[PDB]
């Protein structure tokens, strides 16, 4: 990750998107405190919980956990990155979003 | 990376691009100039040198400082170079090399017994001292009639005495600007 | 990396999840695919030992659980499938075969 | 929007501005050129075409790719165009059209019985082949004396035989560069 930061704008250099944004509401919560704790983003700096692998059933959208980054020696413009996503044998990947832009047209 | 002056126009600076891909342009500060050079990074390739030319400086000590500018406007640490610049070797060709003892209309044979020549001063004398003009005079056989050095002067007189002596030991003329350090007009002017 | 992609974007993906051991009353164990059913989801999460509760399967009454799934997969008719274009991303594998059940979970 | 080549200088590209108002400039990549064109958006209006000229290319297949640059440096998806470029119709006027059989001082009547003409090659022959020179010769009556095509050659000889024949069937001269595809000097040169 400390390598990967050298290839990102200061907006992002350590940020990550959260997982399972809408946890279940119950009468235990105040409406306000619920929606104010619903949070889109996390910083991996000083946060370890982000690096736990999620489990998925059905269809969902999830962020990639980076675990390796490097460049081809002769041509630093060529960058390999490994993203881990999900526990177990999944039925398979459907689509990728780079930023919010999906490959397939909406 | 690898900021490097290189001699031959006084020479070229060259460098390899910064690996920070958001780099938009390089700036160069030159000792004694009022303002930096600006060099765009219109293409990105990590192994391809960028270049800036240095032209019209006198030989002398100079320093250069070069900085990358990020799209957010902040800059790298500088790289510095300090070097002696040297004269442009390839001088201008002499201009308006012309004969003044010339008739109404135009000459083939000149007027009178001996030619009087003028030429117009080159630019480079404004910058580099000890320039001179070298002049050579030849017969239709292209033998040497006479060879002359003129020191920071723009006229010369051939003489009937000279013609007689050169004949007795025995027209076309060519002239060039010249100096030390290999300083020469790229070509002869001639008549 | 080039002049038209000056930085790496964020990466996130859409996936179809973990395979789960759906049972059948005839004694088969198809174990082939995701299931949208909440029971088989719970059973996999509980009986997983790499993660989850590490409960041994012999403590569960399969002939009961299958009746529960036979409840939860009741067909609804308050709507019709043609009102749902997204269906492939919604999780249905075919828009024409009934995709409607009181409950579907992602 | 509406990226469009348009023929006549080989032609102009034109487009309507991107609706993303933070657009600072457009870049254009042209097949076989070393570097893009850059076109500033110094004024914003959604219905007003921007333009880039294409000049000095030979007729031939080319492709163009055009991209908007946002102030943050990212770019739109490209738009692509592929087309055959064609010759600049409006060629240079011939220069130094001059008579070589000319006296000391200057002529009115030329020297000797028949004229010898020269002219200097145009630029466009460097790019477009099958250019030729068209030459026309006229009396004070401005009747046809003679009309001639010269193929990639820069001199021509009039003759006392020609004058005699043209008189017997019975000065001023005009010449232009010319080609197919409507390729012509914008005007006659003349003497």
């Amino acid at each position: 990750i400390s390598i990967l930061a050298k290839y990102q704008v200061q907006e992002e250099r350590y940020k990550l998107k959260s997982k399972k944004k809408l946890f279940g509401l119950s009468r235990s919560y105040s409406l306000k405190k619920y929606y104010e704790t619903v949070t889109k983003e996390v910083d991996i700096d000083f946060n370890l919980a982000a690096k736990y692998i999620p489990v998925v059933y059905g269809v969902q959208k999830i962020p990639g956990i980076p675990i390796f980054a490097d460049t081809e020696l002769h041509n630093p413009n060529i960058v390999y990155v490994v993203y881990a996503f999900a526990e177990g044998e999944i039925d398979g990947f459907l689509d990728f979003s780079f930023g919010d832009n999906p490959m397939i047209c909406v | 990376r690898d900021f490097k002056y290189t001699p031959t126009k006084n020479g070229e600076l060259s460098w390899l691009p910064s690996l920070t891909n958001n780099v938009v342009y390089y700036s160069i500060v030159h000792s004694g100039h009022a303002e930096p050079y600006i060099v765009q990074q219109l293409e990105t390739n990590p192994n391809e040198r960028m270049i800036q030319e240095i032209i019209g400086e006198p030989a002398g000590l100079a320093i250069f400082e070069i900085r990358a500018v990020d799209i957010n406007g902040r800059r790298s640490s500088p790289v510095t170079l300090s070097i002696e610049l040297n004269s442009a070797k390839n001088l201008s060709v002499v201009s308006n090399f012309r004969v003044t003892n010339t008739a109404s209309g135009d000459v083939t044979e000149f007027v009178g017994p001996d030619v009087k020549l003028a030429w117009d001063r080159i630019p480079e004398e404004d910058i580099i001292e000890s320039i001179f003009y070298t002049l050579e005079i030849h017969d239709p056989q292209n033998r040497m009639l006479r060879s002359v050095r003129i020191e920071n002067q723009y006229t010369y007189d051939y003489l009937l005495t000279y013609n007689k002596a050169d004949f007795a030991l025995q027209l076309y003329f060519r002239i060039r600007a010249e100096g030390d350090d290999g300083e020469q007009s790229v070509e002869w002017a001639s008549i | 990396i080039n002049e038209n992609r000056t930085e790496i974007p964020e990466v996130s993906a859409e996936i179809q999840g973990k395979k789960v051991k759906v049972y059948h009353s005839d004694g088969r164990v198809t174990a082939n695919s995701t299931s949208l059913n909440g029971i088989w989801q719970t059973l996999d999460y509980l009986t997983s030992d790499r993660y989850g509760a590490n409960i041994t399967i012999d403590q569960f009454p399969l002939q009961q659980l299958i009746q529960e799934a036979a409840i939860l997969d009741i067909i609804d008719e308050s709507y019709q499938v043609s009102w749902q274009p997204y269906w492939r991303y919604v999780g249905w594998t075919n828009p024409l075969a009934e995709n409607r059940q009181i409950v579907q979970m992602n």
